[PDB]
């Protein structure tokens, strides 16, 4: 679950890049040096619990558009 | 492989019995919950313990 | 994920070579090999800590030393390892220490 | 009739209780820090006298 | 007076002008040690000048143990060159001698009691704390440790001239209290 | 003596890895094969910026690269140095001198720099 | 320029759940509270070795001068108080050893000595050098030696 | 008063029990040490006056009248201090005539 | 015998020896500190700065900087305003 908040921080720096694009969890876990096993499944249960309260927006489809106010 | 699936189902029954056959011993004096809590505590130690391994390998 | 000192010795090297042979034969997975190495490190640390009860001495001269992350890397020359039962002479030695 | 003895006994009761209270406080600070407080320093001699 | 103090230790600070990685320096250098729990710098020693230097991540270095100004500068340059050999853009900027220490003997016992009585404004003699008398000279900002055995140690000097001048000032005073 | 300690270490290692071999679901024959192979394998410069004015101010760095000479790996309790000499309270550890291995509990060392 | 209030009588003084004195009185400033605590510590330390009140007052004046001068603001209060007590004993002519002051103060001898040097510099004053005869009376009396033995020891040391 | 009541007041007072407030935030299985103090065996000395030098000397009553001294006698108590750190060992140091 | 002259009190020397042996907490790399912080938060949601310092074993200023980067202080009715380890 802590690694999950770390993924949130990662996507926050991703916003900071400005190259935000519709993504998924596997590529982030790879780029953050973490694996894809049943651990990813339990942390994805936690991640969907996050999707129930993702003030930092994490939607399932085309997503990650956190800022409630966002133009450039 | 089908037989291995059956053995895994038997291990699931064995863990339920062990957790519940004494979730009762605690009451006589939640076991699964306690085990989960114990597992949660180690995670922080493990990594503090673990990355030292990475630097020691670099050092030696 | 442990102290990892004795891996770079005769014993650790032999264990690593055996694990490499089994990996080449596909008999064991690399994760299993790493787990075996970790368990070996624990067991060897405990064994040296417990079953060794002898006191040794040595003298000599130091040519180099290094310290980082609680790891000493002394480099001595013309060392004489003196023990009550036997005396050993060595031209050069490298002492790696951790804690 | 309360003579000198009983009166001084009442006063000394009060002052010894105060002395033990001060020892308790002073030692509790050092115990919280983990230092092994010295008894001689804890006793405030002025209280009784 | 016929006596000249001899330097026992010189402290010099020089800025390399570039940030450094203390862990990398510790791993790659020869005689360097790094214990961030104990001290925040890296301690390195070179035997040929017989000196020790502390190297900080900010790029500033302090060299101690040199018996001469030339030895101090050469040792500082050698440490900077070692760091440069480790790949860093180490330079030699604003090298300066922060402190010099000298020692000498007057060859006669001294009555520190009379000395402190006469020069109480500059003297400080506390046998409980330290057997040597501490004299704080004003015209040169030098602190002198005078001992009953006659040994005199001078410190706080930036140049050798300060050491020599302070000893020249103190010698007649000490001669006045010869035991 | 040292071989006997080695055999005891073998016993400890196999006992310690049995539980992991059960956890990972791998058959126990791996341990036997591992032990067999392991045993078989064992037995006036005003402008001072340029630092090139000095050269050959170092020593050969190939000693640490080689490491072929004798090597001692242990743990340290206290290590003191007083301006010339290095003093060593190295605790239980292992030594590899001339191939033959040495085992110790307390190691005391004095060296000069 | 302050006052304070008590319980008074039993009626409206204590309110809904025992308000007490409406409050707690809450008086003063740190530049006086710290000095007050130091004065209390000085009295305690002096009474530990039965120092007379005149030495206590000299210590209090020395501490006031040091505290207002503020060159020792970084040093912990008790060290300043102990060094002031040592200096007052030296000035009154009855010196106590640094170990003797450390025996009654939580501050170590080294810190007491450092603060003593700093206080001497800040006050721009000085203390007469101690002699062997200063400690003879206290040492002999604590050892319960006869008067002739004390005289002999004093003469031998001198 | 002096012979009996002072000693009885010292003995009647409950022993002082002190322990740390879950220091170090560790497993804390009674880890904070327990300090127990028990006062005993009060001793009184003869009336004594300590001079500016700090040298004790007996205080005659007339000297107390002339020099406005107070006629008082030192009061000493034996104290026993026990430390229980849950290290399976308890150490009971005794302080004599405090 | 009371108040015998001692160079330094025994308890103080023991405490100083312990502190010297332990040493000051070192400033570790940002990545490892962040990972440890995230695991700590995984234990449960709310942490006080003092015990978080104990858990992380990092300097208070460095830990505060790293925590201000991601975590946010919430004023709460628990006892006081404390840190929140959730970045959002």
């Amino acid at each position: 679950f802590g690694v999950l908040a770390k993924i949130v921080n990662y996507m926050k720096t991703r916003h900071q890049r400005g190259d935000t694009h519709p993504l998924t969890l596997d590529e982030i876990l790879d780029e953050t040096q973490h694996l894809d096993i049943g651990l990813k499944q339990k942390q994805w249960l936690m991640t969907e619990a996050l999707v129930n309260n993702p003030k930092i927006e994490v939607i399932d489809g085309k997503y990650a558009f956190k800022p409630k106010y966002n133009v450039r | 492989a089908q037989l291995k699936f059956f053995e895994q189902l038997d291990q699931i029954e064995k863990q339920r019995k062990d957790e519940q056959e004494r979730e009762i011993l605690m009451r006589a004096a939640q076991l699964r919950l306690k085990q989960k809590a114990k597992e949660m505590q180690q995670q922080e130690l493990a990594q503090m313990r673990q990355r030292d391994a990475n630097l020691t390998a670099l050092a030696a | 994920m442990a102290y990892q000192l004795y891996r770079n010795t005769t014993l650790g090297n032999s264990l690593q070579e055996s694990l490499d042979e089994l990996i080449q034969s596909q008999q064991i997975t690399p994760q299993l090999a790493l787990q075996v190495l970790l368990q070996f490190d624990k067991a060897i640390n405990a064994a040296l800590a417990q079953r060794v009860r002898n006191r040794v001495n040595f003298r000599g001269s130091l040519n180099t030393y290094r310290f980082c992350d609680n790891v000493w890397t002394f480099v001595l020359n013309d060392v004489e390892f003196r023990e009550v039962t036997e005396l050993i002479k060595v031209d050069k030695v490298k002492i790696v220490a951790c804690d | 009739l309360d003579l000198a003895g009983p009166l001084l006994a009442f006063l000394f009761r009060g002052m010894f209780k105060n002395l033990l209270k001060e020892v308790r406080i002073y030692a509790q600070k050092f115990i919280d820090r983990g230092k092994d407080f010295n008894l001689e320093l804890a006793i405030k001699t002025r209280i009784i006298s | 007076s016929g006596i000249v103090p001899q330097l026992q230790n010189i402290v010099s600070t020089v800025n390399l002008g570039c940030k450094l990685d203390l862990k990398t320096i510790a791993l790659r250098a020869r005689n360097a040690e790094y214990n961030p729990k104990r001290f925040a710098a890296v301690i390195m020693r070179i035997r040929e000048p017989r000196t020790t230097a502390l190297i900080f991540s900010s790029g500033k270095m302090v060299c101690t143990g040199a018996k001469s100004e030339e030895q101090s500068r050469l040792a500082a340059r050698k440490y900077a060159r070692v760091v440069q050999k480790l790949g860093f853009p180490a330079k030699f900027l604003d090298f300066k001698i922060q402190n010099m220490v000298g020692s000498c003997d007057v060859k006669f016992p001294i009555r520190l009691e009379g000395l402190v009585l006469t020069h109480q404004q500059f003297s400080s003699y506390e046998p409980e704390l330290f057997p040597g008398l501490i004299y704080r000279m004003i015209k040169p900002r030098i602190v002198l440790l005078i001992f009953v055995s006659g040994k005199v140690v001078l410190t706080g000097a930036k140049v050798r001239a300060e050491i020599y001048e302070a000893f020249e000032n103190i010698y007649p005073i000490l001669k006045g209290f010869r035991k | 003596t040292v071989p006997k300690l080695y055999r005891s270490v073998i016993e400890d290692v196999i006992n310690d890895v049995r539980d992991i071999f059960l956890d990972d679901g791998v058959d126990e024959q791996v341990l036997m094969e591992l032990k067999t192979l392991w045993e078989n394998k064992l037995m006036g410069q005003v402008e001072e910026e340029p630092l090139n004015s000095e050269d050959d101010v170092s020593d050969e760095e190939g000693q640490e690269l080689f490491d072929t000479e004798n090597v001692v790996v242990c743990q340290y309790d206290k290590i003191h140095r007083s301006k010339n000499k290095w003093k060593f309270h190295l605790k239980d550890g292992i030594m590899n001198l001339n191939g033959r291995d040495y085992i110790f509990s307390k190691a005391i060392g004095d060296a000069e720099w | 320029l302050s006052t304070m209030i008590g319980k008074g009588t039993g009626a409206a003084s204590f309110d809904e759940f025992g308000n007490s004195k409406y409050q707690n009185r809450r008086t003063m400033s740190s530049s006086d509270r710290a000095m007050m605590n130091a004065f209390k510590e000085i009295t305690t330390m002096a009474d530990r070795i039965n120092l007379p009140r005149n030495i206590v007052d000299r210590t209090n004046n020395l501490f006031k001068q040091v505290y207002e001068q503020k060159s020792l603001k970084g040093r912990a209060n008790d060290a300043i108080a102990s060094a002031c007590l040592y200096i007052a004993c030296r000035q009154e002519g009855v010196p106590r050893t640094f170990k003797e002051i450390c025996a009654v103060s939580r501050i170590s001898k080294k810190e007491i000595g450092r603060c003593f040097k700093l206080i001497l510099k800040a006050l721009e004053t000085s203390v007469d050098l101690i002699t062997t005869g200063d400690f003879m009376s206290r040492f002999c009396s604590n050892l319960c030696l006869p008067k002739q033995v004390q005289m002999a020891a004093t003469h031998i040391a001198r | 008063f002096i012979q009996m009541s002072v000693q009885r007041i010292v003995e009647d007072a409950p022993p002082i029990d002190l322990q740390a407030e879950a220091q170090h935030a560790s497993g804390e299985v009674e880890e904070p040490p327990r300090y127990l103090l028990k006062f005993e065996q009060i001793y009184l000395s003869k009336p004594t006056h300590w001079e500016r030098d700090g040298a004790p000397s007996p205080m005659m009553p007339n000297e107390a009248r002339l020099r406005n001294l107070t006629y008082s006698a030192p009061l000493y108590v034996d104290i026993t201090k026990t430390v229980i750190k849950e290290g399976e060992e308890q150490l009971q140091t005794q302080h004599q005539k405090t | 015998t009371n108040y015998k002259p001692v160079a330094n009190h025994q308890y103080n020397i023991e405490y100083e020896r312990k502190k010297k042996e332990d040493g000051k907490r070192a400033r570790a790399d940002k990545q490892h500190v962040l990972d440890m912080l995230f695991s700590a938060f995984e234990k449960h949601q709310y942490y006080n700065l003092k015990d978080l310092v104990d858990i992380t074993k990092q300097p208070v200023v460095y830990l505060k900087e790293i925590l201000k980067e991601i975590g946010v202080q919430n004023v709460k009715g628990i006892h006081k305003n404390t840190w929140e380890l959730k970045p959002e």
